[PDB]
């Protein structure tokens, strides 16, 4: 294995940094109609019969 | 290809396949078969998009 | 220090017998002597697991306990070019065996000789006769699963042989052909017909196992006579007890082959040489394991 | 055949490690002591000279025999939730064993955290039980069926120990604690420090001390989760004779607790009837060892054992009735 080891300080005071999202590529989701069953998140409930 | 008279006007205005289900045969996993008619006969499951 | 042990062969192999010993290239099988060049008559689990001597899992389990074992590194058309394990350094070896149990990383693996027919774990030499036997490498509790369930399928098999009314075959192979660990569970080839008056596997360790638990009720009470009240408490039926009418020369031996049947059953079921493995990556099906 | 290229080959074969050195005067430091006394390192940094001369590349064992074997280390990635990252360097660790087929994400519990799977299915070790793991169900549902698994007594062979733990890389999610499975344990860092096995107090007992002739070399730690009435236990025990005594001396220590679970439970089952498990871990020096401290978290201190020195070898389980 190869170790190594580096040691990063923040020299500024406030954010000296950003990261703003430019161009959308693609909605890799589709906006759909999905609900999540509750017999599979809350699976050891049942009814009296 | 002799549908029922009841199928949605929206599924005909959009890019379709023109019997009942899309096939998203690309989608599923490579050199399988079974998945595939899962993907593309299977009534027990809706196609995705709808 | 070398590990090398180079078994060479007699008249060299054919194509078909350097492919299928090719595709098990990583496992492990017992050596005769631990010498720096060998020859194929030696090799492992031959000599005991053969077609014309009956085969029993006590002499090869004696065996295996007995000698070395190596996994082998390659194949060439003459030689065998394999490396014996000692327990000083751990080796890379990899779950290539035929009733294919998928292992885990941490794993115990016992080294138990091959209940899953001869046939599946051999390499059946036709230029020197010789019917090299691997032993079948599986994690420990899926070896005393699969031991517990084919001493009760060789025992439920004899008692449906001597009587019909007994035993059902619907009630002793799903009870029996399912051996479940981890979520993965495993099917097994059993024997449907072992055939009468032993000749086969697995047939003197089940008659051992009646033997000893038939005389072990006449033990019991004589130790709890020797030494109490609460080893009375537990057996109710058995407390009907009769040590005055057999004679003591003869309870005496009863008593001395039931311990001596005991001890061999239990040593054995203790599972031999047993590796110990560490990381078991099945994207390259490669364990790490040592002589533990 | 030659002579002359075996003779050379052969001197290279031959000559030990040196096993003697008759000593004029300890004060020289010559270079005939420098060669005995002098020990190749596992580590080196990257450079041609550098492993050069730590001497990376002599296969086999490091050299610019002597039965110093690396260990073999144990990787395992587990949840932030389940290990609390600032639990000691050196703790022994118990990975559950998952009934998920392709899990690749296990469960690992150090004893401070194997406290709460007894005392949430139903001193000092309750406090530090529940200041380091705050919430007992994110540890009550790794384990899937803790009380099915109590109630057949099939929880000893689920749970294998792998040691103890070397290096804990602390990641957000998903965290990579490393444990040395077998062998010496020893620290993978490049200030290479002492490791300790830092095991808590109250779930100690010195066997030893609880007989209170021959001195051995070498000690073995043993664990042993025991079935009470009560919930299990996870009790450590320090001994230095073999399994196959110390199992007897395990059935003298808990001959109490066998007729008093007979007294409370009558096993009219088949299951009931086994009591409790002893593995060992593995082997250390029964003179220096043992010695105790204290472990410092915000809220609290319990005491903590510290065995130094370790060589792991854990051992499988032994049911003891």
């Amino acid at each position: 294995e190869v170790h190594h080891e580096m040691a990063s300080i923040d020299t500024g005071l406030s954010y000296s940094s950003t990261m703003t999202p430019a161009r959308v590529a693609a909605i890799t989701t589709d906006m759909g109609i999905h609900t999540q069953d509750f017999f599979s998140v809350f699976p050891a409930e049942a009814f009296g019969n | 290809i002799v549908t029922p008279v009841t199928a949605d006007v929206a599924y005909f205005q959009k890019s379709n396949s023109p019997r009942g289900r899309a096939a998203c045969v690309v989608s599923c996993e490579n050199y399988n078969q079974e998945v595939a008619e899962g993907l593309i006969y299977d009534h027990s499951r809706p196609d995705a998009a709808y | 220090m070398d590990l090398k042990v180079v078994v060479s062969l007699s008249s060299r192999l054919y194509t078909d017998e350097i492919a299928k010993m090719q595709q098990r290239i990583g496992c492990i099988l017992p050596l005769a002597s631990t010498h720096g060049t060998q020859n194929v008559q030696g090799l492992g689990l031959g000599q005991v697991y053969s077609l014309e001597t009956v085969p029993d899992y006590v002499s090869m389990y004696n065996y295996l306990s007995d000698c070395t074992l190596a996994v082998l590194d390659e194949v060439s058309v003459d030689s065998l070019i394999l490396t014996k394990i000692v327990p000083g350094q751990t080796y890379a070896i990899k779950n290539k065996y035929q009733p294919f149990f998928q292992w885990h990383g941490t794993g115990s693996l016992s080294v138990m000789p091959p209940v899953f027919g001869r046939e599946h774990a051999t390499v059946k030499l036709e230029s020197n006769d010789v019917d090299i036997v691997f032993p079948m490498v599986l994690p420990t509790p899926i070896a005393e699963e699969v031991l517990q369930k084919i001493l009760l399928f060789n025992v439920y098999s004899r008692v449906v042989m001597q009587a019909p009314g007994n035993a059902d075959m619907l009630d002793v192979h799903m009870h029996l052909g399912s051996v479940s660990y981890l979520g993965h569970h495993y099917e097994l080839a059993l024997p449907e017909v072992p055939g009468p008056l032993g000749l086969a596997l697995l047939d003197n360790l089940s008659l051992y196992f009646c033997i000893m638990v038939t005389l072990l009720p006449r033990a019991s009470m004589r130790l709890v006579r020797g030494l109490n009240l609460f080893q009375e408490m537990v057996p109710d039926e058995i407390a009907r007890i009769d040590l005055d009418d057999l004679s003591v020369a003869d309870d005496l031996s009863r008593m001395r082959v039931m311990m001596t049947y005991l001890q061999s059953l239990a040593s054995l079921f203790n599972l031999g040489p047993r590796l110990a493995t560490a990381a078991y990556s099945q994207e390259t099906l490669t364990a790490t394991c040592w002589l533990r | 055949v030659d002579r002359r290229r075996l003779q050379r080959r052969i001197a290279g074969l031959l000559p030990p490690p040196a096993r003697r050195l008759n000593i004029s005067r300890g004060s020289e430091f010559t270079r005939d002591v420098r060669g005995l006394v002098e020990e190749h390192a596992q580590a080196s940094s990257l450079s041609a000279a550098a492993v050069w001369r730590a001497g990376l590349l002599a296969p086999g064992e490091v050299a610019v025999w002597s039965g110093w074997r690396p260990p073999v280390f144990g990787d395992f990635l587990i949840h932030a939730s389940s290990f609390n990252n600032a639990e000691a360097t050196g703790t022994p660790l118990f990975q559950f064993k998952q009934s998920d087929p392709f899990s690749g994400v296990d469960a690992v519990f150090t004893p401070l955290s194997l406290f709460i799977l007894m005392n949430h299915g139903r001193g000092g070790l309750t406090r530090m039980a529940n200041l380091l793991y705050d919430s007992p169900a994110t540890l009550a549902d790794l384990v899937p069926d803790f009380g099915r698994l109590v109630a057949d007594r099939r929880f000893h062979n689920f749970i294998t120990p792998v040691g103890p733990l070397v290096e804990n890389i602390k990641s957000t999610y998903l965290n990579k604690i490393t444990t040395v499975v077998h062998g010496p344990v020893v620290s993978k860092a490049i200030p290479r420090s002492t490791v300790k096995v830092t095991v808590p107090q109250e779930a100690f007992v010195d066997l030893d001390a609880w007989l209170s002739q021959p001195c051995p070399a070498d000690a073995r730690l043993y664990v042993a989760l025991t079935y009470e009435e009560a919930g299990p236990r996870f009790t450590f025990f320090q001994s230095s004779r073999g399994h196959c005594q110390i199992m007897n001396i395990l059935r003298i220590y808990y001959s109490p607790s066998i007729m008093h679970r007979y007294a409370v439970v009558q096993p009219l089952h088949i299951e009931e009837l086994t009591f409790g498990a002893v593995a060992c871990l593995g082997t250390f020096s029964a003179t220096d060892g043992w010695r105790r401290s204290a472990f410092n978290y915000r809220g609290s201190s319990l005491p903590v054992v510290e065995i130094d020195s370790f060589y792991s070898n854990v051992s499988d389980w032994e049911v003891i009735l």
